[PDB]
């Protein structure tokens, strides 16, 4: 039973970055003046059945490799990744519960650090692997900020257990505690995930596209636990997983029209703005929220 | 280089040695190792030429290496009979380990490699410093960890330094690679009657460290870098060719003179003991390691080279280098000889 | 005697001489010596976990620390060494002859 | 003045020197460390009856013993 | 998939310290060193393990390796196996195969010890009433005893700040 | 060496409370009020010497005082408490804060039908004193004498006697 | 040298990190406290070589507390005893779960 | 209550591990059939190879091993 | 072994994907050096910092309050002092 | 190793021949491989026929220096009758001095081996014969 559990976690993620393809498609197409995809069936599901079969059937890149084992390596990585990082992941029950969980998440974003320097330096001539080396370049320099900002919004909690935090959400909703501290998170998210507005201007191609949405839905799914959400009456999951689900989508179709409409950065301007703006803000919230819960007498039931 | 990160950079020097006289948990023992480390490495490179690059290299590596190899020691001695106090040890094997890692730290003669490469392309300040402090930091450990140490690793690495110390200085005018093999020849005899009475070696050690003192400051007072150098001080000023003259005989060790002193003690809480044919074979290194002293004083105050004008330059100019202090250092290195029972000032 | 430990330090003499012979570049010789200290990491840890040495359970991840940032020295100096040079090979070292 | 130059680092160390002091003036640190001491994880041992001692509670129900009683009422 | 998993994961922890004691070109040895310290993450874990061997992979899996990969990348060219590395990795697999047949086979193997030769389940706790993972109430000191400790560790990396920034040209 | 003594199967048999582990755990604080005043000796036996195989009685004393305490829970009000407990049982890890209303209903029918306030909290803390029989033991580790003692060096200290005797420096 | 500003300041911060029995910041023990207590206890007031010839037997009792290497022995002797008796075939093993 | 069950369980297999070890050792020269290894006349907490000794494989590994990786 | 199993079907069904959808169809600066250094130093100060929630339960509170707001001021004095000192320029 | 060297000496000296001259071949086979080990380390020979001819050499030079200090041993403390002398060692030194001339095939080298050789065993057994402890007391 607990393989056909793992399959039915690892079965409709295809279904859900297919469909995501179609719907950031659409919303882009909204947000601007187009409609369509719709001419590929009744608005399109079959358009990403259609180009994802269309890319399995159209020709691989001939090699040119360099160690063809660590060429195919390096998105082998990446994919496993994507599929290893849903596991702790509380909708009512998750699949593991653990001791902590969230350790796991920022090293297994550090193994995506890890799978964009294996292709950088595997793929080819020397100019792509300068702009692979700014790239992660501009990855690593982020999960100090967000490692950092999830350790000062678990600090209100105490504990890892995550599910102590599906408990402490009861009440109110963790961003009205933490509003600038969880907006910082949110675009160390944006970092993450790679997007514009910042930078990144392979094979194969449909495998780290597979990885970059993925790691996009893992992203929204970790921030619909992680600061808002509702409670879990038990003996009634159906009613937390429609709550989650919508506001996690709610929260993707944000993200994605934050992305609709903002030109890429300089990357001097990047580097900059992280470390001039993020790095002393970030300090200031963590000694503000380690000093104040010693002051208002509430310091949590790490039991 | 800033003035200020100068004084830090010596401030932290101080720290790493000052934790590791001062600790009783290992942990803390080898922070100040490392510390000792990460600080005396951009004193040397205190220029950019490729020199002192590749000096730093040599002694990152080995330095670095001798530091794990010390961990390696500390957690056998944690898979035996486990505790963080600097006391006797539990293990032959461990005792051997952590005795091989200092010996890689200090100046030894399997592991002495180091020790010319680094000294030679450095100037002179950066030289003196880790003489100074590099031979100061594990001394104390050494003191610390004596009751379980087999006596053949320390007397071997002892006989052998100063052998090496000896055969191995007959062959350099490159004064920094001579002042290295009297390093390791004086690191030998202070290494070698840690197991009898350890107040010789801490003697010995302040004994060393304010002739070495002595010998750098004489040649910061005038940079040179071979002998002939030394026979153009001979021509420019008299008074450095007598302290030549004084501090070479007081490294040669002469019972007139207070380098004597440290080997006269020595001979004697050695021969106390059944350990004779031992202390001779070490006295007969210690007339052959005065050689090339001799050479060289015989190349800078004794005989006399041919000079070169632009000394009649030089004349013109008084004498203006600083000297951090040369005088104070030179007759108490030299004069101390009716002072020998200064010997129990010290535990 | 807990069987494992056999097979750690055994992989510790492996690292060691994987640090000691080592032939044409630095960087493996430097991430020998991070094997090395990986290799005291986990010895110690398991030791440490099995005594219930729950007091001074500070070893590991302070051990990790200090030796982390020895490596990182090590990354500076090869960085050095490459940059005043063409490579970081053992050879075009063999200046300042001893 | 430095508001106009750099606005941020301004207002970091400001949030900074608030978080340095405020636990000066606090009437709640006392309480904070009271929760945090009256919280047992070990098992709270009992001992050898009496030297004949008017201390050292015998029925749990008995309030001669230290309790807690500003935990129910805030 | 039985008793002796901490000694398999630890047979494949010392393949891969000789698969990049072996001198490969050095991504090949960031590649084993990664291996190697994702398999002795499973070893710790297997002791449990319950927050240092998650600790160590954010560290060396995730800030050290990353480094090294990436100067391999910057500094080193090494552009095209050979006879010394592989038979090299030939002798180090010889060697554990004997280690490892050797204990199997027989009672206990000596370098200079007495290795007893069996797997490790003992030994153990019995069931104790730990409560809070001890390991993380150890490591929830360091601030109430842990005063020099971290101060000097604090400093020291300040320290190395300054000096990696001399001697990468300060200021 | 010495061997064990270890006690007999006559007194490893006592009717054991098997009953399951919600249940125990949701009936725990009023068996902390009425019963677990009579094992607080075995936990003073318990930690007076650290010797179970001696402590046995008095386990077998909690044994027979949790039985009576289940019978008693057994035989009145109430049959809803198996309510209560198939309650607080699926959900997860035990929280006590989950069924509170019938927590409510469990503590009226017990109180109104028979006695047995719930303890306050902190009052499962706050150290007990207890008497007992037995008079405490001496030495439980049992170990040899102190073996020597350092005489301590005292008294008033002579000046050198004829300066550092050592071959000249006299004086 | 070693010296004595540790005792002579009346600062003692760094005799906590040293030993186990020194008070963790939850009062647990570790796995061989009291052996622990009564080796310190037996070698205490002595000059380190009384403590070599006299206290051995405690501290070869805290020693295979530590490490339990021949404990592990006669265990290990047991198993291969087992394994080769019931490789002959005596007594089809009731040592397990029932008779 | 768990205290007493877990300290007459812990007893019961030491008194039945005993019972099978003076059954199966009749064989070989000296071995006193429930030495301590240590001098102290003190019960020592066992090492979970005399409690769960030759229990072959099963209990063993869902006893020491169950919280290790029960999720 | 629980996780253990679900990583192995995880990395299996990795591998089935990619090897089946394989079968089928057929110099530098030192600017690029200075921020991946300047996060190894603050990743191991993050290191010592992030075991804090951990600690909050004791009988020493002002200490640890001292000690806390200790580290984060070192990590701050680092922070401006690379600063103010141009280690991130351009 | 401390376990031939005593194994040497452990012979009465006296005769119970020929295993003295087998301990003394074990002897010069070690020290040979010790010295010879050194100069494979810092040489680099290239090819690697040449370091196993180097150490081939020191290892069979130094046993036959051992063989034949061995043999003189032998010889001589069966013909002079007399087990508590030097100067049977002191023959041995010089002879196996000599050889070690003819094997490295120049006389001068011989000869200066032969004086210290000769008075390094002599010493040596001297030292044996009155009694002069390794290294150490260490005591006081």
């Amino acid at each position: 039973m607990f393989m056909i559990n793992v399959l039915t976690l690892i079965i409709p993620i295809l279904l859900a970055v297919a469909f995501l393809t179609l719907v950031e498609r659409k919303v882009l197409g909204y947000m601007q003046f187009r409609k369509g995809p719709n001419v590929v069936g009744p608005y399109g599901l079959l358009q990403p059945i259609a180009d994802a079969i269309k890319l399995f059937i159209k020709e691989p890149l001939r090699p040119a490799t360099s160690s063809i084992s660590m060429f195919i390596l390096a998105p082998i990585l990446a994919l496993t990744l994507a599929l290893t990082m849903w596991i702790p992941l509380p909708m009512p029950y998750p699949l593991i519960n653990m001791n902590l969980g969230v350790l796991f998440m920022l090293a297994m974003s550090s193994l995506a650090v890890y799978s964009i320097l294996w292709s950088g330096w595997a793929s080819n001539s020397k100019y792509a692997l300068i702009g692979a080396l700014r790239a992660v370049a501009q990855t690593i320099s982020y999960e100090v900020t967000l490692a950092i900002i999830l350790l000062s919004v678990l600090l209100m909690n105490g504990s890892f257990t995550l599910s102590t935090l599906i408990i402490t959400q009861e009440q109110v909703w963790l961003i009205f505690p933490a509003w600038p501290l969880a907006m910082m998170w949110f675009i160390s998210t944006l970092a993450e995930t790679n997007r514009a507005p910042f930078d990144l201007t392979a094979g194969p191609f449909a495998l780290f596209f597979m990885a970059e949405y993925a790691n996009i839905i893992m992203m929204n799914i970790f921030t619909t636990t992680l600061f808002l959400g509702a409670f879990h009456n038990p003996y009634m999951p159906e009613l937390y997983t429609i709550n989650f689900t919508i506001k996690s989508l709610l929260l993707s179709i944000t993200f994605l029209w934050i992305r609709a409409s903002y030109p890429r950065f300089r990357y001097d301007q990047l580097m900059h703005l992280l470390w001039k703006n993020f790095l002393p803000l970030t300090l200031a919230l963590c000694m503000w929220h380690v000093s104040l819960p010693i002051l208002l007498s509430s310091i949590p039931p790490q039991t | 280089m800033n003035p200020i990160i100068l004084i830090i950079i010596l401030m932290t020097v101080m720290l790493g040695t000052i934790i590791v006289m001062i600790s009783t948990h290992w942990l803390l023992i080898w922070i100040g190792f490392e510390m000792n480390m990460l600080a005396i490495i951009p004193i040397m490179m205190k220029k950019h030429n490729p020199r002192a690059t590749e000096a730093s290299t040599k002694y990152f590596l080995t330095q670095s290496t001798a530091s794990m190899l010390l961990m390696m020691a500390i957690i056998i001695n944690l898979m035996f009979s486990g505790q963080w106090t600097v006391m006797k040890l539990f293990n032959p094997m461990a005792s051997m380990l952590m005795t091989m890692a200092l010996a890689m730290k200090l100046g030894m003669a399997p592991f002495h490699f180091w020790v010319p490469e680094v000294t030679q392309g450095i100037p002179l300040s950066s030289g003196l410093i880790l003489l100074t402090w590099q031979k100061l930091a594990p001394m104390s450990v050494l003191y610390q960890i004596l009751p379980s140490i087999n006596l053949d690793l320390i007397l071997t690495l002892s006989i052998l330094s100063i052998t090496i110390g000896g055969w191995g200085g007959l062959n350099q005018t490159q004064l920094r690679k001579i002042m290295a093999y009297s390093s390791i020849a004086h690191m030998g005899w202070m290494t070698a009657v840690l197991l009898y009475n350890p107040t010789m070696t801490l003697l010995n050690l302040i004994i060393y460290i304010i002739m070495t003192s002595t010998m750098f400051t004489l040649f910061m007072a005038n940079s040179t870098t071979t002998t002939l150098s030394l026979s153009h001080t001979w021509n420019k000023a008299p008074i450095m060719t007598i302290l030549v003259l004084i501090t070479l005989l007081s490294m040669g060790g002469l019972p007139p003179l207070s380098g004597f002193m440290p080997k006269w003690m020595i001979i004697q809480e050695m021969t106390k003991n059944d350990s004779i044919i031992l202390p001779t074979l070490m006295a007969i290194t210690a007339l052959l390691n005065l050689y090339f002293y001799m050479r060289l004083t015989y190349s800078t105050a004794l005989t006399m080279f041919p000079s070169t004008n632009n000394m009649k330059m030089k004349w013109q100019f008084p004498t203006t280098k600083r000297m951090t202090l040369l005088p104070t250092m030179t007759v108490l290195s030299t004069m101390l000889l009716p002072l020998t029972p200064i010997l129990s000032i010290l535990e | 005697m807990s069987l494992v430990y056999m097979n750690i330090m055994m992989a510790f003499t492996v690292s060691l001489t994987g640090l000691l012979m080592y032939r044409s570049h630095l960087m493996s010789s430097l991430l020998c010596l991070e094997g090395m200290m990986l290799s005291l990491f986990i010895l110690a840890t398991l030791m440490i976990l099995n005594s219930h040495f729950t007091l001074a359970s500070m070893m590991p991840i302070i051990l990790l620390v200090f030796a982390a940032c020895e490596a990182a020295l090590g990354l500076s100096l090869l960085v050095m060494v490459s940059n005043t040079y063409g490579t970081d090979y053992v050879q075009n070292l063999n200046l300042l002859q001893c | 003045n430095v508001w106009a130059k750099e606005p941020v680092l301004v207002a970091s160390f400001a949030i900074a020197g608030l978080a340095v002091i405020l636990p000066t003036l606090s009437p709640y640190t006392k309480y904070s460390l009271m929760i945090n001491r009256a919280t047992p994880y070990n098992y709270p041992v009992p001992l050898r009856d009496d030297g004949n001692m008017p201390d050292v509670p015998s029925h749990p129900q008995d309030p001669q013993g230290p309790s807690l009683e500003w935990l129910k009422r805030l | 998939m039985m008793t002796y998993i901490v000694f398999i994961l630890s047979i494949i922890f010392v393949m891969g310290f000789v698969g990049f004691s072996s001198k490969p070109s050095p991504i090949y040895g960031g590649l084993g060193l990664i291996v190697s310290g994702g398999v002795g993450c499973g070893i710790v874990l297997n002791f449990g393990g319950s927050f240092l061997g998650l600790m160590v992979f954010l560290i060396y899996l995730g800030g050290m390796m990353v480094v090294f990969g990436y100067t391999t990348a910057m500094a080193t060219e090494q552009y095209p196996s050979n006879k010394v590395v592989l038979g090299t990795f030939i002798t180090g697999l010889l060697m554990e195969f004997l280690m490892v047949y050797y204990v199997l086979k027989d009672k206990e193997v000596e370098i200079v010890f007495k290795f007893n030769g069996m797997g490790d389940w003992v030994i153990y706790d019995t069931g104790d009433s730990g409560f809070f993972s001890e390991e993380a109430m150890g490591i929830a000191a360091l601030y109430s005893y842990g005063t020099w400790l971290v101060i000097v560790t604090g400093w020291s990396l300040l320290i190395g700040v300054v000096v990696i920034m001399e001697i990468t040209r300060g200021n | 060496p010495g061997i064990v003594e270890l006690p007999s199967l006559e007194d490893l048999k006592v009717q054991e409370v098997k009953v399951s582990s919600s249940v125990l755990k949701a009936a725990a604080h009023h068996y902390g009020a009425q019963c677990d005043k009579p094992n607080k000796e075995f936990m003073l036996c318990r930690w007076e010497e650290k010797d179970p195989r001696r402590c046995l009685e008095e386990g077998k004393l909690v044994n027979q005082c949790a039985l009576e305490f289940f019978r008693q829970i057994k035989r009145h009000c109430a049959e809803p408490f198996t309510e209560y407990w198939t309650c607080i049982d699926y959900s997860g890890l035990q929280l006590f804060r989950r069924c509170r209303k019938e927590q409510a209903q469990f503590d009226k029918c017990v109180l109104d039908k028979l006695g047995w306030v719930r303890p306050d909290l902190g009052e499962l803390s706050k150290v007990t004193k207890v008497k007992t029989d037995r008079p405490l033991p001496e030495n439980p580790y049992h170990s040899r004498a102190r073996p020597e003692p350092n005489p301590e060096v005292e008294g008033d200290l002579k000046p050198a006697r004829h300066g550092s005797r050592l071959f000249f420096w006299t004086m | 040298p070693f010296f004595d500003v540790q005792k002579k300041l009346g600062v003692d911060l760094d005799h906590w990190m040293t030993i186990q029995s020194a008070e963790q910041p939850h009062r647990i023990p570790a796995r061989c406290h009291a052996f622990e207590k009564e080796w310190i206890e037996c070698a205490h007031g002595i000059g380190s070589i009384r403590a070599e010839k006299e206290c051995k037997i405690e501290f070869e009792d805290f020693r295979e507390c530590l490490l339990r290497q021949k404990t592990m022995k006669r265990l290990n002797a047991i198993k291969r005893q087992r394994d080769k008796l019931i490789k002959e075939g005596k007594y089809t093993p009731p040592p397990h779960h029932s008779g | 209550l768990l205290q007493a069950e877990k300290d007459r369980r812990v007893l019961q297999m030491l008194r039945e591990n005993l019972e099978e070890e003076a059954t199966i050792m009749k064989d070989v020269p000296g071995w006193k059939v429930g030495e301590s290894v240590f001098h102290t006349t003190r019960w020592v907490t066992p090492m979970m190879g005399e409690l769960y000794g030759l229990r072959t494989g099963e209990e063993i590994l869902s006893s020491t091993y169950g919280f290790i990786w029960y999720t | 072994m629980n996780l253990m199993i679900t990583l192995l079907t995880n990395f299996t069904l990795a591998t089935l994907l990619v090897t089946i959808a394989f079968w089928l169809p057929q110099p530098f600066s030192m600017k690029f050096f200075l921020v991946a250094i300047t996060f190894l130093l603050f990743d191991l100060e993050i290191a010592l910092l992030l075991p804090l929630p951990w600690a909050s339960q004791t009988t020493n509170l002002n200490t640890m309050l001292t000690m806390a707001l200790l580290l984060i001021f070192l990590l701050a004095v680092s922070l401006a002092y690379e600063w103010t000192q141009k280690g991130l320029e351009w | 190793a401390k376990t031939l060297l005593h194994q040497y000496w452990d012979i009465p000296e006296g005769t119970e021949c020929h295993r003295k001259t087998y301990a003394a071949t074990s002897i010069g086979g070690a020290s040979g491989l010790v010295v010879s080990a050194y100069s494979v380390a810092l040489k680099t020979p290239t090819s690697f026929l040449e370091g196993v001819a180097r150490t081939g050499r020191y290892t069979f030079t130094a046993a036959a220096i051992g063989a034949i200090f061995g043999l003189t041993s032998c010889i001589s403390a069966q013909v002079r009758e007399k087990p508590d002398d030097p100067l049977n060692y002191l023959i041995g030194g010089c002879a196996g001095g000599l050889t070690l001339g003819a094997r490295t095939r120049s006389y001068g080298i011989g000869a200066a081996a032969c004086a210290y050789m000769g008075l390094t065993a002599a010493l040596v057994k001297m030292g044996q014969l009155e009694g002069w402890k390794v290294f150490a007391e260490p005591k006081v």
